[PDB]
């Protein structure tokens, strides 16, 4: 059983999205497709579900006009469309079987869509340096999320801690530290490796002694 | 709408033992003498994951240290032992009414044996001083219990505007909790101070834990 939602999105104040829900391994035809949201740090809202077999949907009152959930019954696919975007329907978008008397039993991966005005923009990225050392990357100024960010290629991944990024001012900042032996370093290269997709972006700082 | 009231809003259960989440309905999920109560747990960035469904039903693939209790407005999820994969936000979901609705949900923490936070201070590098912004960066690293209070000062003199906190998720495999703490500035009174100091308190002591650097 695979319900395999659309990519992430970035998009600007009043605009609208279309999600989508491709599924497999059941019959499509019989089950009940919800879509939910789930802010960060928060809980789920159910917003609809519709019946695949008839076509016929039910939707949270709290939602109802910015939603419109259709199926395409050939190609086992669900889909949302939800218009008025603001800042606070910047959120993760999950599909799940079931609804009803039905509890939904399997779940999509979740579509992230942002809502913002905020322009894409590039992280700057600066080398934190100083038995154990610790080491670290501080990623500042980007948009929108998310950045990557990895040691020596991905190689070196005990001892790290990746901070969840935050944002001030309309632009994310997050850091990452390593600890490693200090015969390790600066003996042997230790190096951040960070990544921004939105804007195309990686950057690689070697870490050496102040 | 119906309000589901869970509690707690966070417990700590040592391996072995066992781990007690309640749901309160602000009305009865009874229908047709089935309780239309479903459990949940979710891990950070996963989808949720049925548990139990109608009050006292498995999920496929979960196992009976899972279960489920309870009719008419009381519910409970029991998970005994707990493992150390169970660290998880737990929400219970009503379907006996339109709109569906979760309630708020418990997060729940492997306790471990206390464990000072591993404290490192960093000085703005020489990079970012040249773009006019210096940033002090403070990490305290795998501590535990998660309640932690981190105080700047420079000069001595108590710092609390421009100060950022982040914190990661309970270490699947420690058990322990890490923070980053930064502290923006000016260039310009970055260079006017001296002494920058990371300070927390924690459980491990009664006494602040000090960090610092003399920009000497």
């Amino acid at each position: 059983v695979q319900l395999q939602q659309s990519g992430g999105e970035l998009v600007k104040p009043g605009a609208s999205v279309k999600l989508s829900c491709k599924t497999s391994g059941f019959t499509f035809s019989s089950s009940y497709i919800s879509w939910l949201k789930q802010k960060p740090g928060q809980s789920l809202e159910w917003i609809a579900w519709i019946y695949a077999g008839t076509g016929g949907t039910e939707y949270n009152q709290k939602f109802t006009g910015k939603a419109q959930v259709t199926v395409d019954t050939s190609s086992s696919t669900a889909y949302m469309q939800f218009s008025s975007l603001t800042t606070e329907d910047s959120a993760i978008y999950y599909c799940a079987r079931g609804g009803s008397s039905f509890a939904m039993d399997y779940w999509g991966q979740g579509t992230s869509v942002t809502v913002s005005s905020a322009s894409t923009t590039p992280p700057s990225v600066y080398p934190l340096a100083p038995s154990m050392v610790t080491l670290g990357c501080l990623v500042k100024g980007y948009f929108p999320e998310p950045v990557t960010v990895t040691w020596n290629s991905g190689s070196l991944s005990s001892g790290v801690h990746t901070f969840p990024a935050v944002l001030q001012s309309d632009l994310y900042t997050l850091s990452s530290s390593v600890t490693v032996p200090s015969s390790t370093w600066p003996s042997e290269t230790v190096t951040c490796n960070v990544a921004h997709p939105a804007s195309s972006t990686k950057v690689d700082k070697k870490i050496v002694p102040r | 709408q119906l309000v589901l009231t869970q509690s707690p809003a966070s417990l700590a259960v040592s391996l072995g033992q066992r781990a007690t989440i309640s749901c309160r309905a602000s009305e009865s999920v009874d229908n047709y003498g089935i309780s239309f109560m479903n459990w949940f747990q979710q891990k950070p960035g996963q989808p949720p994951k049925l548990l139990i469904h109608t009050a006292s039903n498995q999920g496929s693939g979960v196992p009976a240290r899972f279960s489920g209790s309870g009719s008419g407005t009381d519910f409970s999820l029991n998970i005994h032992p707990v493992e150390d994969d169970d660290t998880a936000m737990y929400f219970c979901q009503q379907s006996e009414e339109v709109p569906l609705t979760f309630g708020a949900g418990t997060k729940l923490e492997i306790k471990r044996t206390d464990a000072a936070p591993t404290v490192s201070i960093f000085p703005p590098s020489s990079e970012q001083l040249t773009s006019g912004g210096a940033s002090v960066v403070c990490f305290l690293n795998n501590f535990y219990p998660k309640d932690i209070n981190v105080k700047w000062k420079i000069d001595g003199s108590e710092r609390q505007n421009g100060v950022l906190n982040s914190w990661t998720d309970q270490d699947s495999k420690d058990s322990t909790y890490s923070m980053s703490s930064t502290l923006t500035l000016t260039k310009d009174e970055y260079e006017r101070h001296n002494s920058y100091t990371c300070e927390a308190t924690h459980k491990t002591s009664t006494s602040p834990i000090v960090k610092s650097f003399n920009r000497n």
